[PDB]
């Protein structure tokens, strides 16, 4: 059972991550009611394109390692930067056993103002940036997200960074096969991460070029 | 390659990158991917540059010869059907991925011909490496009955996605407006990728490179 | 690779009312060298020079064809073929064998004798013409030559300047290529005169 | 590759040398198979491949050159000609149903003035030819395992100006180098030279 | 791809999704898979768009020639038997799964499944394409032959939706077309107003309880939705 | 690569080219191919540069450890045999290293070709790498056992040079060493294009 | 599933008499897209004086980067405080690439820095661990485009013209800017920015420089 | 194979076909695919019979040891998380598609799909095995959560039937089992009395008009059934 | 297969002969590599494979026999023994991670009475051994391309009773038949005989 496509984008004093609530066993859209965005401790979210199985094991192993280190020794919880470094090595270690975590994770989190957003690959390829996408998001949504960061070079507002996700999510929905029009949005701010109730997006299907008579082969 | 079409109220706007690659090299920075099919029909080409050029020419020719026989402007459906039947006969070995725009008597017509001979007559289309990135910008911003200005500025935007967010597409946006009356082919409508750092002229003075033998011949 | 077998590199370069086309001299089978006196340039007429690179068999076969076609032109048409035509004729000939191709990459220099405008064409093996203002290259040193030509080459250069950067290009690339070198034969075409130079390089 | 042909061209003769070794898998049948065919009075071709394509190609040439001498009232075609004919035939073959003639030729001859009016090359002509049809004029060439030992040994010693006598001494060293250094027992070499006078069979060297 | 003809008393209804995917990316969002052969004889097209389009045009041409020379209408049989021959001759080269449906005055509403092999099976209703496999059970349950023209359309839409909601390959618009004695009625249900979708169905509102907070109790509550909680 | 050593009365010449080409493109034109292990041992690297530079440097550790333990320099016999036993244990681990361990010890000069497959051969004359076939050509012409140190280096330098001239993978700089009872000395370090204008002045 | 993924990009180094310039592009490109335009992972500081540029798979460059730091950090403790020279780290790189030759790091490294004299030096590796000291060098997509240019403008091998005086820190930088600019324009997988590190006796001085965006 | 758990208010119903095929031959006609882990926690088993039986026994054993030492009932979660770990460790070696359903007093009626990969997805209802693919649409249409124990059983049977009637791999008996506060009620619906089958459905009585006599008229009548006619 | 070993056993000596040819691909390095190792005063083994496994197997045996002569206070083990030890080692190798020692041995010796009490075989012993560990006592054996030419030539001429002198004449014909008939230039042969007196190196034959 595979996850669709994640997108995430830094705004002023936070990160948005967004993901279809769908697992897909090959072509078949098996489950449309899956919460794919998980919270890692008090500061951070994670979410993965690819084998929900290998993500469910990695996100379990990490969320343990956090709430252990915190509860056992009288320490500050791990910063998102650290949690993500632990996730990155955990994944690299698994590709070095030829037993890979066969899933592209996006990862968001915010300690103070310190705002952190990163991807990681099956193989350990890790990259911070001001916008991430995995799966089709990378070929579709990233182009639009990068355009919305070029155009507001001081940084996006939370309303702007929500409208530009909603625009990408609409386009993922049109163009990615294994997607549905029911997304959640994680929002990392100072207070911590909040995952939205599932929402759909408005979709335009009644172009005059999409009518029957024009598209007819004969 | 990334090439794009949109239907606007008056006619069609095609778009193309210009970067013609050999493997992981830029052979030509400014190559023209929007070929003349007919006076009222342009035809952008992605895929094997040979096949795109040869198919395109063979048909532009066939059309021009047929445009004498009839004494009538070539219809876009005719051009489409010739690219189809030709590309289908070669089972997609002829790897030409065409966007065929034009405007006949019936009105604005914009199709894709995928290499196998598939045809999708649509209001906005993309083909080539950068297609997916372009089709994002196109799906977001496209609306019905755009003006020529909106429609160019969109197409340019959609190419610029493919140009930056894909390697094989690059350099500048060629844009072509086919309206009912005419065909405006604007080369470098947009130059996003100008010169970064001016050329440091290395000076090799005549008689530098050592020459064993020489033969001059006058005319 | 079948293209890299016989080795060779060719490069053309446009200046003001002149172009310099320049080959290497090597002929190989893979790594072993046969001859070091095999320039890859042919001269169609006064105003066209084309290098062929790739499988030497086909360089030689496809050359004899181009020679048969540009002679049959010169009799029927009663005039020297022009760059434009010649380059488009070559694409037609290469594409005629889309399936079962000639393993040859024709680089074509040309210059309209009236106007003085330069025309270059670097056709790939199935006749995909690439016709840039500046310069073109092909063969084994192609990656390395694009690197050289891009740095060294400026727009409106004079025959002597151009040759010295075309020669430095072809040489400084064939240093970094196994399958090219043993000098180079340049050929500096102007409206006025055609200067054929044999350049000394490495013996490697 | 088993059977080494050597050839080199000097002021006033081409010398050609070709393995005697006739092999069936790993079995020496004999060391006395002449692989240097004579196409003309003044032209011979050290062909080295498997016997089938070697014979069927050197016969096809030898016939279609004799056929030209008939139709051209005893006119002896230049070396450039037959070399370019041989290669045009070898090239035609890599794009037919048959496949390539799998034969590596060292075509050698001596263009003499054919009449009063001849202005063309007087003197000796050696051409190296791959099975594909890679024709190339050369001062000295080789085919077969031994080739690369001889090719370097000639680079060293071969000058363009040595006698008929210094050519026997050199061709002995070229032959003796294939004997010393190749496992495949190329133990007898048929050596034929082309001069102004015609083809002569050098028996001294082997 | 999801396609289906069904016959009602007078005639037939074809219905189709409008998505052609190159696997996982949606190349076209609004493809007409219903392809006119004659006035009243439409074929649906599953599998390689190229091959069905080339066959639809090749047959639509012969039916045109036929229709002219016989100086009468074409029997749907004729369309299906032409389409069988061309799907059969090339059965190795192509990947084409056709449904010829239509109306002629002699037999009324005829439907022929021509799947891959070039079989040709006159039926009450045919399912083609990737998203067929979902419908088979859905038909067996909810299909009830002797429907009105109105219901058969409203049904086929409902069906094509149930399929394209589970199939990845299928999705977008639900083009139908009713072919009977009267003039062909095409209608194109856009996704935003589709009769069924998993997104808007109240079954799947309440999320799976996967994430689940760090608790002192085996008692499953809901997902963890705030870092503060 | 081309790489040749040979034994004569005066001692052992080792000549090499100085190019490491990945088939078509040339990485480096300055690879030092004579590995200097002890001061009485010359390993030559040909084949997988990585495996040689590593193993011939290991050999170097084991030769030095022997000098410490046994209070006296290793033999070349034993030096080669160490390398041969390392390459044998790793024969089906896909090593690639045609090496030559040359040296002078108690029992005269000794040259040993050592393969990837654990092979170990007492050679009087030998050449490794793509252009070996070319070197051997020249080298079997001029080679006697009674050469002067001058003519031996002249012969080796030519031999490498004529491989550089023909082989595309062999080229660059024609380094020569001598191995004598007093250790080894680097004779020359001639560029192979200057060499062409010495050996063929016209 | 392939455990290797070429993450592209180009590194170059040029060693003068006082300094080394070390350049590595910031394009980290995955499979047919690009992940980042500001990836600094290419170059890595080991000591004040010694840097390790690294191409190919990022994930492996990043493992090796740590693995090398934790053998430098060990060397610091065992040899009482003293930092390892460039020449030491260089051989350590070769030794550590080889211990993993039966599942190689898919990473074409260059250890760059100053030797004990102050003369700048660079070493190059292949995945397996083949040390070659060079003076000017370039691994990656634009190896083939840059390395012939540098070959011409430094060695001046085929020029009658008298060799230029020496080449200062600022000229060698200006040469590399020009080279990379001509590699971004002609290679597809090179672009965005280039991080230059100018190691001298005084300390490193990094200045990022803009290329073509495509 | 067709398997499905559904939860009603109090507890769950598992249901299964009873056929294990070696492709096209039916090795066993009456397999119990519902496999007791504890008193109230059954797993369904799709895929290699060997691998699911070996895992069902290996888990049934740990749950037995667990249930003893904690001196209390097992949470269904515990059964599913044990089954996930074992399906995940070996995910490459085995071919196992499990559904752990059950009742514990804490959470009540829990259902976990553990498909191939070793995902583990707490759901209202899970479908497994070849014959799943048919049901997905059938559920989306006819399933309506908040069913009584009685209806959920009568439903699951109807479902397993619609699946096994279309799937070849699936067929035979429809074993169910209800796991709630009360004592487990297994029942085994034999095929001859199944709720749905294509054979007995009046939709499919009238044969396809394939054979069709030699006639002087394009008018399709029926099949040719006598040589005399 | 390149490098032919020949051996045959008569009334009062075993004769062994082994190719001198040391080859790198298709290149004759030399014709002077002794492949007949001496395991004892009275036992030798014509081993013919690639140099690596040939040396590392004939050394391993030669050491583990010397090690036995130490621990057995100068006692010279029978031929039957070392042969059976060699094969048990070769056989053990085809079911280890290493894989088969890829070496084809013609083990030969001369059992002398080791003390007063010895009742065992007095006289010469020849054993053919495959790389697999197929040990077999034989009158005459061979390995390599040349094998089957010699094997038949011995069938013809070899009698059990010929002199030391008729064994030189025969072993010359066996060596000369590999020279005439195999392409691979097995041009020099190391011939060693085992007698009551020990191993003697026959220089006459090659």
């Amino acid at each position: 059972a595979s996850g669709g496509s994640v997108i995430a984008i830094k705004y002023k004093g936070g990160v948005l991550m967004a993901a279809d609530t769908l697992l897909s066993y090959g072509s078949l859209a098996k489950w449309p009611n899956i919460p794919r965005i998980r919270l890692l401790g008090s500061h951070s979210a994670v979410c993965a394109t690819g084998s929900y199985a290998d993500f469910q094991m990695m996100a379990k192993q990490v969320e343990d390692n956090i709430e252990r280190q915190k509860m056992y020794h009288n320490v500050d919880e791990l910063s998102p930067s650290e949690v993500f470094s632990y996730l990155h090595r955990s994944i690299y270690q698994k590709r070095c056993d030829f037993d890979p975590c066969l899933c592209q994770m996006v990862f968001i989190g915010v300690r103070d103002g310190e705002t952190f957003l990163a991807g990681v690959d099956d193989v350990g390829t890790r990259w911070e940036d001001d916008c991430i996408a995995t799966g089709y998001g990378a070929y579709i949504a990233l182009p639009l997200l990068r355009q919305a960061l070029e155009k507001n070079p001081d940084g996006l507002s939370r309303g702007e960074a929500m409208r530009i996700l909603t625009d990408c999510l609409r386009v993922l929905f049109y163009r990615e096969c294994r997607a549905i029009n029911k997304f959640q949005v994680a929002d990392a701010a100072s207070d911590g991460v909040r995952i939205s109730e599932p929402f759909d997006v408005e979709t335009h299907w009644e172009y005059e070029g999409y009518c029957f008579e024009k598209t007819a082969i004969i | 390659t990334t090439i794009v079409g949109v239907v606007y109220r008056d006619g069609v706007v095609l778009g193309a990158d210009t970067r013609a690659t050999e493997g992981s090299i830029v052979a030509d920075k400014r190559c023209r991917k929007i070929h003349y099919m007919a006076p009222n029909i342009m035809c952008c080409g992605a895929g094997t540059s040979a096949d795109t050029e040869a198919v395109t020419n063979m048909v532009s020719s066939h059309l021009a010869l047929h445009r004498l026989e009839t004494g009538k402007q070539s219809r876009v459906l005719e051009a489409l059907t010739l690219l189809k039947r030709h590309l289908y006969r070669y089972q997609g070995h002829v790897s030409a991925a065409l966007v065929l725009g034009g405007v006949d008597v019936e009105g604005p017509f914009l199709a894709t011909i995928a290499p196998h001979g598939s045809t999708d007559r649509l209001p906005f289309v993309t083909m080539g490496s950068g297609s997916i990135a372009a089709m994002a910008q196109l799906e977001a911003a496209y609306k019905d009955n755009m003006t020529c200005e909106e429609a160019k500025e969109l197409v340019a935007s959609a190419i610029r996605k493919g140009i930056f967010n894909d390697p094989y597409s690059g350099t500048q946006v060629d844009v072509c407006v086919i309206t009912k009356d005419k065909t405006e082919l604007t080369i470098g409508y947009d130059k996003p990728n100008e010169r970064m750092y001016p050329r440091q002229e290395v000076l090799l003075p005549p008689g530098t490179t050592p020459v064993l033998k020489e033969e001059i011949r006058q005319l | 690779s079948i293209m890299a077998y016989s080795g060779g590199s060719v490069m053309a370069m446009a200046g003001k009312e002149c172009f310099v086309i320049i080959s290497d001299n090597r002929l190989g089978e893979q790594l072993k060298t046969i001859s070091t006196e095999v320039p890859k340039l042919h001269v169609v007429n006064d105003s066209i020079v084309y290098g062929l690179t790739g499988l030497r068999t086909d360089q030689q076969t496809f050359a004899n064809k181009v020679q048969f076609r540009t002679e049959m032109y010169k009799l029927r048409e009663e005039r020297d073929i022009t760059g434009k035509a010649f380059a488009a004729m070559i694409t037609s000939m290469l594409y005629e064998a889309r399936f079962g191709p000639w393993f040859v990459e024709p680089v074509i220099g040309s210059i309209d004798k009236s106007t003085g405008e330069v025309y270059l064409c670097a056709t790939d093996l199935i006749g995909a013409p690439c016709e840039p203002e500046d310069y073109v290259c092909a063969g084994t040193a192609a990656e390395s030559l694009h690197g050289m030509c891009e740095a060294l080459w400026r727009p409106g250069m004079s025959p002597e300047e151009l040759f010295e950067i075309a020669a430095q290009a072809m040489l400084s690339a064939c240093d970094r290529d196994s399958l090219s070198g043993y000098g180079a034969v340049a050929m500096i075409v102007t409206k006025d005169k055609v200067t054929t130079r044999l350049i000394k390089g490495r013996k490697d | 590759m088993a059977e080494t042909a050597i050839a080199f061209r000097c002021k006033d003769y081409v010398m050609v040398a070709a393995a005697g070794l006739n092999a069936f898998y790993y079995i020496k049948i004999t060391d006395a198979e002449d692989k240097i065919t004579q196409l003309d009075t003044h032209q011979l071709v050290a062909c080295t491949g498997e016997n089938g394509p070697r014979v069927n190609f050197t016969e096809y040439i030898k016939c279609n050159l004799a056929l030209n001498r008939m139709r051209q009232h005893g006119r002896h075609s230049s070396c450039e000609s037959t070399a370019n004919f041989m290669r045009n035939c070898l090239a035609s073959a890599i794009r037919s149903r048959e496949g390539a003639y799998q034969v590596n030729c060292l075509f050698a001859g001596y263009d003499t003035p054919v009449s009063e009016d001849d202005d063309g090359v007087v003197g000796p002509q050696l051409f190296y030819m791959d099975y594909l049809g890679t024709l190339q004029a050369v001062p000295y060439g080789c085919h077969g395992y031994g080739a690369c030992f001889v090719t370097a040994l000639l680079d060293r010693l071969w000058r363009p100006d040595l006698s008929q006598q210094e050519g026997l001494e050199l061709m002995q060293k070229c032959c003796d180098e294939v004997k010393r250094r190749v496992i495949i027992s190329n133990s007898y070499f048929f050596v034929k030279a082309v001069t102004k006078n015609g083809v002569e069979v050098i028996t001294a060297v082997h | 791809t999801t396609i289906l003809a069904v016959s009602y008393n007078g005639g037939v209804v074809l219905a189709a999704d409008s998505r052609t995917s190159s696997g996982t990316y949606v190349v076209n969002r609004a493809s007409n898979k219903l392809t006119k052969l004659t006035k009243k004889i439409y074929c649906c097209r599953s599998g390689s768009a190229a091959d069905t389009q080339a066959l639809a045009e090749r047959v639509s041409n012969y039916l045109g020639s036929y229709q002219t020379d016989i100086g009468a209408g074409v029997n749907v049989a004729t369309a299906a038997n032409l389409f069988q021959k061309m799907c059969y001759m090339n059965r190795w080269n192509i990947s084409a799964g056709i449904i010829v449906a239509g109306y002629d005055p002699i037999n009324g509403g005829s439907v022929y499944s021509i799947p891959s092999g070039g079989s040709c099976v006159k039926l009450d209703y045919a399912l083609g394409g990737s998203g067929s496999i979902f419908l088979y059970s859905f038909f067996d349950a909810n299909y009830k032959p002797g429907m009105s023209k109105s219901e058969c359309v409203a049904f086929c839409q409902r069906a094509v939706a149930h399929a394209y909601s589970r199939d990845g390959s299928s999705g977008g618009l639900i083009r139908t077309i009713t072919l009977d004695a009267d003039e062909p009625e095409d209608q194109t249900i856009p996704w935003n107003r589709s009769p069924y979708c998993m997104e808007k169905d109240p079954k799947y509102v309440t999320q799976a309880t996967q994430n689940q907070p760090f608790s002192s109790s085996a008692k499953i509550t809901g997902n963890r939705m705030s870092s503060t909680g | 690569t081309t790489t040749l050593a040979f034994r004569f009365n005066g001692g052992i010449i080792v000549a090499v080219d100085s190019r490491a080409s990945t088939g078509q493109y040339i990485a480096s034109q300055t690879v030092m191919k004579v590995l200097e292990i002890n001061d009485y041992l010359l390993g030559t690297l040909a084949g997988g540069a990585a495996d040689c530079q590593y193993w011939e440097r290991v050999l170097g550790m084991e030769c030095r450890l022997w000098e410490l333990r046994n209070g006296s320099r290793i033999t070349v016999a034993a030096a080669s045999k160490i390398l041969a036993n390392i390459t044998y244990a790793y024969r089906n681990h896909g090593l690639s290293m045609g090496t030559m361990v040359a040296g002078w010890d108690q029992f005269g000069p000794s040259l040993y070709y050592v393969d990837d497959k654990g092979s170990r051969v007492k050679q009087d004359l030998f050449s490794v790498g793509s252009g070996s076939i070319y070197a051997y050509g020249v080298l079997d012409t001029g080679y006697r056992k009674d050469l002067s140190v001058e003519d031996a280096c002249d012969l080796a330098r030519r031999s490498i040079f004529h491989a550089t001239y023909r082989d595309g993978a062999s080229g660059g700089i024609v380094t020569v060493y001598h191995v004598h009872e007093k250790g080894w000395t680097k004779i020359s370090r001639d560029d192979q294009t200057k060499l062409y204008h010495r050996y063929f002045p016209s | 599933w392939s455990p290797y993924q070429d993450n592209g990009g180009t590194t170059a180094a040029i060693a003068g008499k006082d300094f080394v310039i070390l350049a590595g592009d910031t394009r980290l490109n995955g499979d047919f897209c690009l992940h980042s335009r500001h990836d600094q992972s290419k170059i890595f500081q080991l000591t004040p004086y010694t840097y390790m540029a690294s191409n190919g798979m990022q994930a492996d460059r990043l493992q090796l980067q740590q693995m090398l730091k934790y053998r430098v950090k060990w060397y610091k403790y065992n040899n009482g405080g003293k930092v390892p020279s460039t020449k030491a780290i260089a051989q350590l790189m070769s030794t550590m690439l080889y211990h993993r030759r039966f599942f190689p790091y898919y990473t074409f490294n260059m250890v760059v820095g100053l030797d004990e004299e102050g003369h700048g030096v660079c070493y190059s590796y292949d995945a397996v661990g083949s040390t070659e000291p060079f003076l000017y060098g370039t691994r990656g997509s634009a190896a083939s485009f840059v390395e012939p240019l540098l070959d011409c403008l430094i060695n001046r091998q085929h020029m009658t013209s008298q060799a230029p005086p020496e080449m200062t820190k600022e000229e060698t930088l200006a040469m590399l800017k020009n080279a990379f600019t001509g590699a971004a324009e002609r290679d597809i997988y090179t672009g965005d920015s280039v991080s230059f590190f100018i190691i001298t006796k005084d300390g490193v001085q990094q200045e990022s420089f803009e290329l073509r965006k495509d």
